[PDB]
């Protein structure tokens, strides 16, 4: 195990290694976090979460 | 959905229902976006005219949620083959934006390289709709779902009577008594990933339903990722 092999590189979302280091994304209708690992929702729905 | 437990207030809001001129639900969505629905091609046979509903838990009473869409276009696989099922897909562009809400909010749709190697590999997923509750039983009104495991390809190819594309993939039980069922089809398979669900799968066929030694085929989706997002570009 090693980067995005490793608790996916600690993001809350897609991970993707390039050049020995993590990079964070999230899917539309979230905005990267200011750790650049959480994914945070934009609007009051966002894509993959139950509505309680 | 043959076993599980009926989806709770909230629970499958990305759940989609197809009904036919009678208003009756054949088969099942994801909701992809506002816009867009996700399914099945097989469905596309299943009746001459349809629409679809979103946010229903009750077919036989309305709980002021659903809502009807009429289906303003639509997206087949023209590779899709009814010899094999192969290339099992479809999209729907509707008339009128969906308003998401309580129980109506999109899936969201993951990265093949991402997705393949982090939620495919997960232990489980999640099967969802109005389907049979029995093989040879009839149609649920309660929306319903069941976690299913995946299953391993080799095992999965070997276990089928029939031809295994790579636009499929098993998941499901070997001998419980869980499994997806008519009614499903085109409905969607998910993948939880930090308490965020992605649209992983296209509920497709089987042979039969909770048999002993075959499991549900379902279409994989990453496999039309981009497809899909292309479909929605126009
Ligand atoms: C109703 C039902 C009852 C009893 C047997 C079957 C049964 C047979 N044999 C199928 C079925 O699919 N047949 C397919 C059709 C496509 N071909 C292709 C390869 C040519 C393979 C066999 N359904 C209907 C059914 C089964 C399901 C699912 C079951 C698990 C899922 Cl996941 S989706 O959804 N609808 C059945
Ligand atoms: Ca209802």
């Amino acid at each position: 195990r090693k980067l995005c092999s490793l608790d996916n590189g600690d993001c809350d979302q897609f991970c993707h290694e390039e050049q020995n280091s993590v990079v964070c994304s999230c899917a539309r209708g979230y905005t990267l976090a200011d750790n650049g690992k959480a994914c945070i929702p934009t609007g009051p729905y966002p894509c993959g979460k139950q509505t309680l | 959905i043959v076993g599980g437990q009926e989806c709770k207030d909230g629970e499958c809001p990305w759940q989609a229902l197809l009904i036919n001129e009678e208003n009756e639900g054949f088969c099942g969505g994801t909701i992809l976006s506002e816009f867009y629905i996700l399914t099945a091609a097989h469905c596309l046979y299943q009746a001459k005219r349809f629409k679809v509903r979103v946010g229903d838990r009750n077919t036989e009473q309305e709980e002021g949620g659903e809502a009807v869409h009429e289906v303003e276009v639509v997206i087949k696989h023209n590779r899709f083959t009814k010899e094999t099922y192969d290339f099992d897909i479809a999209v729907l562009r509707l008339k009128t934006p969906i308003t998401f809400r309580m129980n109506v909010a999109p899936a969201c749709l993951p990265e093949r390289d991402w997705a393949e190697s982090t939620l495919m590999t997960q232990k489980t997923g999640i099967v969802s709709g109005f389907g049979r509750t029995h093989e040879k039983g009839r149609q649920s009104t309660r929306l319903k779902m069941l976690e299913v495991p995946y299953v391993d390809r080799n095992s999965c190819k070997l276990s089928s009577s029939f031809i295994i594309t790579q636009n499929m993939f098993c998941a499901g039980y070997d001998t419980k008594q869980e499994d997806a069922c008519q009614g499903d089809s085109g409905g969607p398979h998910v993948t939880r990933f930090k308490d965020t669900y992605f649209v992983t799968g296209i509920v497709s066929w089987g042979e039969g339903c909770a048999r002993k030694g075959k499991y549900g085929i379902y279409t994989k989706v990453t496999a039309f990722l981009k497809w899909i997002d292309r479909s929605m570009k126009t």
